[PDB]
């Protein structure tokens, strides 16, 4: 959120941030290396992503 | 990593650094427990005893 001095918006809008246009091509690198082991599942954010 | 190392923003700085002068060298002393991104992209050199 805004309130976590760890500020961030993902690495996506990282990427849009560098990029700064609307259609670009990311390469999400090694899907398969996501397990659930007591730090939060990213591949339910990715979910929402995809 | 060379797509970054050229945009590297650190994001206390937030500003973009280009780390292709910067020349890293990583060590270690086994090859399991480094990353796996970080082995590929790698350039082993294996010291044996």
């Amino acid at each position: 959120r805004r309130t976590y001095i760890g500020a961030l918006p993902g690495k996506i809008i990282q990427g849009m941030k560098q990029v700064g246009v609307v259609n670009p091509v990311f390469l999400l690198d090694e899907i398969d290396k996501l397990s659930s082991d007591w730090r939060g599942d990213p591949a339910a954010a990715l979910l929402e992503v995809l | 990593d060379p797509e970054q190392n050229h945009t590297f923003t650190d994001h206390y700085l937030d500003v973009p650094y280009d780390l292709s002068k910067v020349f890293f060298i990583t060590t270690a002393n086994t090859l399991s427990t480094i990353p796996r991104p970080l082995l590929d992209r790698m350039e082993v050199i294996e010291i044996p005893g």
